[PDB]
């Protein structure tokens, strides 16, 4: 399988960016929280601290140079986290400061749903990849909550031991789900029993910013440490972990698309590895006019080559970038 | 600022 790895090393050698967007004003702050496309990755929603949610088509941003959204939605407070439904096309969740987590229409703009029951800061959405009603939230109250967009109230509560800042479902199991907690660690949960966890993935030094599932079988977690972790769900501890990338303070990005990871970095820059090899695949540096790419995401786009990506930087500075 | 992950102890 060495062979493989190589192949599979060497696939990619340089960057192109496509596009460049500004998510701002007033020179104020507009640090880029998330990115997410929709289920026919045919638009793409940006949201940060503006407490703004910008969406655009990607055809029409990848064609001349002046871009202008599809449709913007003004929140009440800074936004930390969306995720689009895989099963409704127009159904897109946010996560805010105040512990909200809003149902947009992604069109519209207008609120099917608005859960307030987070007493502190929220700081990650995601919807079930297996169920159309469900979806689940995690706050810095130390509890992931679960929602069902046919109800008004939380059908289920995991409480952590420390502050939750990030949660993913499993893309093999409605029942499977993962966050990251301020313990340093990675907790794996099967939704059917909450006393009782599955798994407690231990490695990390710092607190686990970003956790997501590359497979059904294994989970990439990104921390303040400088590392990137990958993991088995049979093995408590660790596969591998990934270095060469500058990540000791700020929530700057993970994302994974089949066999390779891209993460933000503090020297203003993106860095792509593949899962297989712990060492840098290659980086993309930003230009610049204290600044950390902020949020990455795949264009997965179901059947084809994942190509292309997205990532932004604290600046607000958004790249779509093809990889060649 | 903001988007500050948070930190444990733990003592």
């Amino acid at each position: 399988e060495f062979q493989e790895c190589l192949s599979k090393f060497t696939r990619y050698n340089s960057v192109r960016p496509l596009a460049t967007l500004s998510y701002a004003l007033y020179n104020g702050s507009s640090i880029v929280s998330s990115i997410e496309f929709d289920r026919d990755c045919d638009y793409f929603a940006i949201a940060g601290v503006t407490k703004k949610i910008k969406v655009y088509e990607y055809d029409t941003v990848i064609q001349d140079a002046i871009h202008y959204p599809e449709n913007e939605m003004t929140c009440n407070s800074k936004i930390s986290c969306i995720s689009w439904s895989s099963y409704h096309k127009n159904l897109l969740a946010s996560s805010d400061y105040e512990g909200t987590v809003i149902l947009w229409d992604g069109f519209t703009g207008q609120r099917s749903k608005v859960y307030q029951e987070h007493e502190k800061r929220c700081w990650s959405v995601d919807f079930n990849l297996m169920d159309p009603k469900l979806l689940a939230s995690g706050s810095d109250d130390a509890k992931v909550k679960l929602w069902s967009t046919n109800l008004d109230n939380s059908v289920a509560s995991i409480e952590a031991k420390a502050n939750v800042c990030c949660v993913k479902f499993s893309p093999s199991s409605r029942y499977h789900l993962a966050f990251g907690c301020a313990d340093h660690c990675v907790h794996y949960y099967d939704l059917r029993n909450t006393k009782q966890p599955i798994m407690v993935f231990k490695g990390h030094r710092k607190a686990v910013s970003y956790a997501k599932f590359v497979s059904g079988e294994e989970i990439v977690s990104a921390s303040t440490d400088s590392q990137l972790k990958l993991w088995n769900v049979g093995k408590p501890y660790c596969l591998r972990s990934f270095k060469g990338h500058i990540n000791e303070k700020n929530f700057v990005g993970l994302a994974s698309n089949g066999d390779y990871i891209a993460c933000g970095s503090e020297n203003n820059s993106l860095y792509l590895y593949y899962k297989g090899l712990s060492k840098t695949l290659l980086t993309f540096k930003f230009d610049t006019v204290n600044e950390f790419v902020s949020a990455v995401c795949w264009r997965a786009l179901p059947d084809g080559e994942s190509n292309v990506l997205i990532a932004a930087n604290s600046q607000g500075t958004i790249k779509v970038l093809e990889l060649v | 600022s903001d988007q500050i992950v948070p930190e444990y102890q733990e003592d």
